[PDB]
């Protein structure tokens, strides 16, 4: 994909670690990771001899990684179990979950009694009618957002980690610092609210509640209030935090023109860089939502597939249903092998690859070196 | 309360928006009526220096 | 309520807003589309003047931003629960379509102008001042639709 | 409500000015684009001539100003309750001047590429140059003048 | 544009641009200038666009005929594949282009009285792409008039048959040149009709005027051939002069009316494009250079049917100049080494 | 035009006009208007269905963008695979911008509830019915057009590469300029949607 | 609301005040574009046919004002209240005269281009070209000869 | 038979699924037709990839099930009389999914056969042109979730 | 008579039943027609494929069989007195299968054309093209099953 | 007048009778025109083997007699003591058979054209084409059989 | 008056009767014309069978 120059903090680590876990959680489930890990098990078993025999089109590049398949599969089981989706199925044996109204009645608006204590991931209280997912998605909105923001800021630190490693203070510090400010002085106000609902329990709190993203509207047209006053003293910093967080970009850029007039050659890249970063921040911010999106999409896929497969042969017949069950499991195999593993994996790896690339490498490999590419004696055979 | 109820025989709202479907049908069909066939590849030259 | 105060004056305002922003974006997108052709074509033999050739495409964005600012200003006068004077509802979409067509016209102009206006300019790069000052006419066109729509909206109750 | 000012009377009363400047902008775009495609065609021949052969490019600004001034000073000619005949005349005023600028643009600048090319080729045509541009421009001054008529007259027959 | 040209010519445009950029570079010509013997050419004939397969043709004393033939071989393959992957419009564009390179082929079929040229040699002189399955050229005489009906039935050239039916069996280069000019006029009319019929907006001019100038050069050449002794009916000249060019047509019909040096001069005096008809330095090479400049002046548009029409011209010109330098070395001349008609 | 299709489409253009004039002379034309129909339907027209359209149409807009790009991608690659990675980068812009419509569709489709039997035509829900289309069509169309523009411009760049890779960055600004409207329309539409209310 | 002086009588006059000009402006623009586009060609080829080649554009300009004159003059008798009879007749006169002038513009455009193209090869040819040109612009006179009378009939009974 | 409990549920409940399956058939026919012609043309040149480029076939087949799943959902939910809430929405979801599938059809088609022609001569990315392929699928994947959200909304809680 | 059983309920019924066969038959005919040309393009030249190339006509007639079966099955569910529910469903039910088979034919004609005209050179693509040949009719199968169950529920929901 | 058994119901039946011949005509006519044009190009140099092209047109004749006999049947069923259901079933049967013939004629014409092109050389290939012909003409038989019970079974006991 | 027996009913027959003749007129006009064009093109050199060609 690309390479860096001397004395540069290469980003091999996050690529190795964080990538496979997005891949897994993307559609992580018991059977998916289980079967693909079994395939990788056979692969590494025959690694002794399979290497000599050539490889299929994809299986060619596949040899670049074999244990990585296990890396993704184990993550897939772990995350799926965390989300209690056994092919989109949740078991109640956790026995913490939630309790219901004693005379809960079908067709009525039922709320699991606010006494349940199951902090471990997700409960079984989401198998009811549409509302469960209806707001689980609404909250999962912020999951990818927050985790990706953390990841990108983590990556961003390495910029100065290399710059000042080179003892560079000419203008690089005065570029990262305005960027760091216009970044955090903006994201922090949202992020504090992201989990503020965790902090503030509105079940028994007689105070105005927020929309999931309510605060944005007044941020632009003369801010100064929250429109429901989610916190009194926070309204002060709502305006005490941006006035300086914005003046950093001109502070970033106006360093050159008095060097000896405007340099011109500098000016073009400088001007483009300012606004392109000012927009790329939000680009990367809005990026991470597919982890949520296609994960739920494949969840729907699995649910519908189960519905149109499993209970089809739910009847109790002995002499006639034999072939019915045989064919039902045959098509279950045909779908489990192909549809649930191939497109899922391709899409997930695409998303993770480029979510790493256009986010991290966007600012890592600002400068790039050259391939040292050593050469020496080797071996070869004869073949047309 | 409509422009003309004679147009209504129990269906005064049912099909009043049933046109954009056909509009999309036709706009897609425009390119459906278009394709490529590249016969030249489907046959091979009698003399190699031809191609 | 007055006939001049029906339940769909905000409806007219929303029509104005939607049309105003969409048309402006259409014009801007067309401008960008037409822009890249000559720029791509010139690098083969003059990767130097490419920087001098920045002005038209980039400068085009004024149309988008201001055809949006009009939508913003007409907004902020409509409540989620109030239906306002009918003439304002009509004025919204009136000035909105005005700007929406002025912007696309200007987009047409500069798009067909700049993309071709430097094709042979590689042969005479000294012509920068002329080839840039030529667009002074095209650029200022859109501005006046907004310069009018402003006081237009200030007027009319 | 009354047919002197029906529900569609206010529609036109607020819409008429809406149709003016648009066509002027269209025509200006067309004409000045066709002007530039000829300008660049041969301006490499003796450059430093673009304030001596700058007529067709600038010429459409005033044509735009037609729609601009009519659509703005229409302000005095607006009313929450104006007659239907008033709305009709306002619509006519707001459309006719705009389409007049459009007709101007139809040819006022299209022939500029054909013409201006001769400056470096046949500079003896300092007379032949402005001819067609003038016969084009003379046409344009017929719309705004008749627009002003109904613009001033909108003050009558209003209810 | 976006829709004016973008239906299936996206990757076609990309490959055509990679092709055009892949023209011979000034470094190749400089190294050829270093080449002063045929061996140096052959060894240098591996870093060029035409190289890596154009060497090893013969031990020494290279025949530039084979060099240029195999140099244009790759161009022909590229063009035929360009035709292979195309929509209907570009398909008929290719068909028109290739149907003009058989006019020389039919002229070959016609000119000889009884020679029966080797069928292999027929395709080694003219473009074999417009050529197709064997046609009578060696098993039978290539006579001038009796065979015209045979090719008429065998080969569809109705748009190129524009009163090309005439007396040909007179042992007359008169007949051959007049039929060739009739075919030139006919194909020029057909291809310009296509240009004015279906063509993108910006390339309208760069093809219509380019055909106009090519017809102008055709008229100049045929009238020049007629200056010495071919004084015939001015209408016959018009039948010869491509009537579709119609650039300074007053001057073209001035050529037609007056049969003399004065006639041609006064014709090329009311043209307002360029005066004069004979210039030293292989005047047709000068016209090649002028036409190539005209065609290449429209490379800044990235979606048009002009890029290929100029890239063919550029590539065949590079083949031309490879031959030029090869013979400049062969002729033992070190003054025309820098002389050529390439611009890329 | 000379083709039957266009002549057919121009046929009826004035049939409605003439019938309306005749009925105005008869009496019914004076009883012709759209206000009856404005308040004849339900806001379910105006909310339930005014949602998927923007999503699907922005989706097909990104579709056309990718049609454009993918060609030039391999067109440049085939000659020189020195660009493949460099080829496959801006395409993601078109891939991603498509989901701005899904954003608003999902977030406000949540706000959907029962259109009250009472006040079907008041300042409560039909107002929101209007705004639903308005926002959705608005953002979706903006997104479609941004997608086509970016796809075509990206193809233009991807054919301007075989000449030289170094030219890439110097001309990198065009899509940067293009992509802003994709978020601009999103923000303006979401503002106008949030400021209003839901079926209430 | 008056079968001899209703409020749709002004409907025939409102857009009538611009119908004549909509026809005539398009006619003049078409004539200008056609008969005044390739003129640069002949001017460069020989810049001494000029002053004679100027008549057709002049005729176009002259015919341009036909539509405007009737509309503006009748506007002295334009209001909301007056006979639908007058509205009928004045509207018909305006439409007929304007479109006849549009036809005149078309004819002059299509004939003058040919005239100038032919004149290049013959200095005398003006004698025939103008000879047939004058026939080209009569249609405006044809229209006005009855449009003016019908406009008077419109004003023969004022409101 | 009212805005509360109409009687025309089957209309929408069936036309939605019909349109979905129709658009599936359209996209499948288009993609399969083109892909078959292109692959059979290419294979003879280099039959080494006789099936190694069949992947577009499989992706084209992918979409062939959405019109079935949504159809069975509505079939379970569909009745004669329901809430007007569950009266019209389904058409939007059905058309959205179908048109998304169609557009993905054109993407896969054109971009994939461009890849195929590139195949026989540039195996430089034979394993690696598949990126252009694996892109488009998200196109169709998009509309599925949004459509099914409202499908569930209509099937479960009419309210 | 209520729209639970109106006069013009079979209005849609019979007409849609008639239409169902139509478009699938049109597609089959168009495909076979423009396929015969590719078939003959070499039959004289290489008649060694005389029985082999018979597939496309069968692949076309299969959707004709499909239209036949759908129409036959729906035939005995029509009558003067029936619920407008039935017409509402059949407004799309029949056209589904009809023009789905139509599109299937539109595709198979072209694929068979290309396959046959490429076959004469290299017989080693027989499996190659016949693979897609047999792949295509999955679209028909889809239409059959979908219309089957759709109309099953439709007639099970007839008010009567 | 009631909408149950309207007197103007049988008009659908009358127009169905009309189509039963209109469409079979159109088809057979176009197909046999293709037949004639091709057989001219063929018989010219092999005018002694036309006997192998006599039936190809009797196929179209049999196609016509389908419409003839269905017209024979529909006569009695067409009446004003009819039910709208009856008129519409007759309409459906007639139009269905007509469009089936429409497809069949085009198919048989194209295939016969190809076969006659081929037949000029092969002496054994006539088998090679009738294959196409039989399974092309079957579709018409499908249509005929379906329409037979469509009408006959429903044309009675209808009230 | 009545829809079964209105005044305008004979309008439909009075038009339909003309429909057939106008249709056949146009059909013959196209057909015999397209025949005669080729017939004369051939007869240019075939005055031997023209009477056989009618």
């Amino acid at each position: 994909y690309g390479i860096a120059q001397y004395r540069e903090i290469n980003a091999g680590l996050p690529t190795i670690v964080t990538f496979p876990f997005m891949f897994a959680i993307m559609f992580g489930d018991m059977g998916h990771g289980f079967l693909m890990t079994l395939a990788a098990l056979s692969l590494v078993l025959n690694e002794k001899k399979i290497n000599k025999m050539k490889r299929g089109e994809i299986f060619d590049m596949a040899f670049t990684g074999r244990y990585i398949i296990l890396l993704m599969g184990v993550f897939s089981m772990y995350t799926g179990f965390l989300y209690n989706d056994i092919f989109s199925k949740t078991m109640t044996i956790f026995k913490s979950g939630w309790k219901w109204p004693d005379h809960w009645k079908k067709g009525e608006s039922i709320t699991a009694t606010s006494v349940g204590t199951y902090p471990i991931g997700l409960d079984w209280a989401w198998h009811g009618t549409e509302n469960a997912l209806l707001f689980s998605n609404s909250y999962k909105m912020k999951l990818s957002i927050l985790m990706g923001f953390i990841h990108m800021t983590y990556s961003y630190f390495f910029s100065l980690a290399n710059h000042l490693y080179f003892n560079s203070m000419i203008d690089i510090i005065g570029n990262f610092i305005p960027g760091l400010l216009f970044m955090q002085g903006i994201f922090g106000y949202l992020s504090v609210c992201i989990v503020y609902k965790w902090a503030v329990d509105w079940v028994k709190d007689g105070k105005p509640a927020p929309g999931l993203l309510n605060m944005l509207i007044n941020m632009f047209l003369s801010p100064g209030t929250i429109d429901d006053e989610l916190y009194p003293h926070q309204a002060k910093v709502q305006v005490f935090l941006l006035l300086m967080a914005l003046v950093c970009i001109p502070w970033l850029l106006l360093v050159k023109p008095l060097h000896f007039e405007d340099f011109g050659d500098i000016m073009i890249h400088q001007v483009i860089h300012t606004i392109e970063f000012c927009l790329n921040c939000v680009s990367h911010t809005a990026s991470y939502l597919r982890l949520w999106a296609l994960s739920l999409a494949h969840a729907q896929l699995s649910s519908v597939l189960w519905t149109m497969t499993i209970q089809i042969a739910f009847g109790f017949r002995g002499f006639v249903g034999v072939f019915m069950t045989v064919a039902l499991f045959a098509m279950w195999f045909a779908l489990t092998c192909a549809v649930l593993v191939l497109m899922e994996g391709t899409s997930a790896m695409l998303h993770s690859l480029r979510l790493h690339w256009v986010e991290s490498m966007s600012k890592f490999f600002v400068g790039e070196g050259l391939p040292y590419e050593p050469f020496a004696f080797e071996y070869k055979d004869m073949e047309v | 309360d409509i422009l003309s109820s004679i147009w209504t025989e129990g269906l005064l709202m049912c099909l009043i928006v049933s046109a954009l479907l056909l509009f999309i049908l036709i706009v897609a069909l425009s390119w459906i009526s278009n394709l490529d066939i590249t016969y030249g590849a489907l046959e091979k030259s009698t003399n190699p220096i031809k191609k | 309520s007055n006939i001049y105060a029906p339940l769909y004056a905000p409806f007219f305002g929303f029509a104005g807003c939607a049309a105003a922003m969409v048309l402006s974006c259409l014009g801007a997108a067309i401008g960008t589309a037409k822009s890249g052709i000559g720029i791509a074509g010139i690098g083969t033999f003059k990767p130097e003047l490419i920087m001098k050739s920045l002005i038209p495409v980039v400068m085009s964005g004024i149309l988008a931003i201001y055809g949006l600012v009009v939508a913003v200003l007409i907004a902020g006068n409509l409540s989620p629960t109030e239906d306002y004077t009918l003439f304002n509802g009509f004025m919204h979409l009136s000035c909105g379509l005005c700007v929406g067509f002025a912007c696309l016209s200007s987009g047409y102009a500069i798009g067909m102008v700049g993309d071709v206006g430097v094709r042979k300019y590689m042969h005479q790069p000294r012509l920068f001042v002329g080839i840039v000052l030529i667009l002074i006419f095209s650029e200022v066109l859109g501005l006046y639709g907004m310069i009018v729509a402003l006081i237009l909206n200030t007027r009319g109750s | 409500m009354t047919e002197l000012c029906p529900v569609y009377a206010p529609f036109f009363g607020a819409i008429g000015c809406a149709s003016a400047i648009i066509f002027t902008s269209l025509g200006a775009a067309y004409g000045t684009a066709k002007s530039g495609v000829g300008i660049c065609a041969t301006c490499v021949l003796r450059p430093d001539l673009l304030f001596k052969n700058i007529v067709p490019v600038i010429m459409a600004g005033i044509i735009a100003i037609y729609g601009l001034v009519v659509s703005v000073l229409v302000c005095y000619s607006l009313g929450q309750k104006q007659a239907l005949y008033t709305g009709f005349i306002q619509l006519g005023a707001g459309l006719s001047v705009g389409l007049s600028g459009l007709a101007a643009g139809f040819a006022i600048g299209i022939v500029g590429d054909a013409g201006v090319r001769g400056s470096s080729q046949q500079p003896r045509l300092f007379v032949g140059m402005i001819l067609i541009l003038i016969f084009a421009e003379v046409l344009g001054l017929y719309g705004l003048i008749v627009a002003l008529l109904l613009n001033s007259r909108a003050t009558q027959d209003v209810v | 544009e976006g829709v004016y040209f973008n239906i299936d010519n996206g990757f076609i445009e990309g490959v055509v641009r990679g092709y055009r950029n892949g023209l011979l570079s000034n470094n190749q010509y400089i190294n050829l200038t270093q080449c002063d013997t045929l061996e140096d050419l052959k060894l240098q004939l591996s870093s060029t666009d035409y190289g890596n397969f154009l060497s090893s043709v013969s031990s020494e004393s290279l025949t530039t005929s084979l060099i240029q033939e195999y140099a244009s071989s790759k161009l022909y393959h590229e063009f035929n594949y360009i035709r292979d992957q195309s929509s209907g419009s570009t398909r008929k564009f290719m068909d028109y282009i290739t149907y003009g390179y058989m006019i020389d082929n039919v002229a070959l079929m016609i000119t000889g009285t009884i020679h029966d040229r080797d069928k292999g040699e027929i395709l080694q002189r003219c473009h074999p792409l417009g050529w197709f399955d064997t046609l009578p050229t060696l098993s039978v005489a290539t006579d001038l008039e009796s065979l015209y009906e045979t090719v008429l039935v065998d080969t569809p050239l109705a748009p190129y048959f524009k009163n090309c039916f005439d007396t040909a069996e007179e042992l007359d280069d008169m007949n051959i040149e007049i039929i060739r000019n009739k075919l030139y006029k006919a194909y020029l009319e057909d291809f310009y009709n296509f240009v004015t019929e279906e063509i993108p907006e910006p390339a309208k001019e760069c093809m219509q005027t380019l055909l106009g100038f090519e017809a102008d050069r055709r008229s100049i050449n045929i009238a020049l051939n007629s200056l010495q002794s071919s004084d015939i009916d001015p209408d016959l000249k018009s039948d010869l002069l491509p009537n579709i060019g119609k650039l300074y047509p007053l001057a073209t019909f001035h050529l037609a009316q007056a049969q003399d040096f004065e006639g041609v001069r006064a014709a090329l005096a009311n043209v307002y494009e360029y005066r004069g008809f004979l210039e030293t330095g292989n005047l047709e090479d000068h016209f090649y250079q002028l036409e190539m400049e005209l065609c290449r002046d429209a490379f800044t548009q990235q979606f048009a049917i002009s890029t290929v029409w100029a890239w063919m011209k550029s590539k065949e010109q590079e083949v031309r100049n490879i031959t030029w330098i090869a013979e400049c070395i062969a002729q033992n001349q070190r003054e025309r080494i820098n002389n050529y008609i390439s611009v890329y | 035009k000379f083709s039957f299709s266009h002549f057919l489409y121009y046929l009826v253009l004035i049939v409605v006009i003439v019938y309306g004039l005749y009925k105005l002379f008869t009496g019914h034309g004076s009883d012709i208007n759209f206000g009856k129909f404005l308040l004849r339907t339900s806001p379910y027209m105006w909310a339930n269905l005014g949602i998927a359209l923007c999503v699907g149409l922005s989706v097909v807009g990104a579709a056309w963008g990718i049609f454009i790009t993918g060609s030039s991608m391999i067109g440049a690659g085939v000659r020189a695979p020195r660009i493949t990675t460099k080829n496959l980068i801006s395409i993601i812009f078109c891939e991603v911008v498509a989901i701005y419509g899904l954003i608003i569709a999902i977030v406000f489709s949540s706000k959907l509830t029962v259109a009250t039997a009472e006040n079907m035509y008041s300042k409560s829900n039909l107002y929101t019915g209007y705004s639903l289309f308005w926002a959705g069509i608005t953002v979706g169309a903006s997104n479609l057009i941004c997608g086509i523009a970016v796809g075509i411009t990206g193809a233009t760049a991807a054919i301007s590469d075989a000449a030289d890779s170094a030219l890439f960055v110097k001309i990198l600004v065009i899509e940067i300029f293009g992509s802003i409207l994709g978020l601009l329309g999103l923000i303006v539409g979401l503002l106008m949607a949030g400021k209003a209310s839901e079926f209430q």
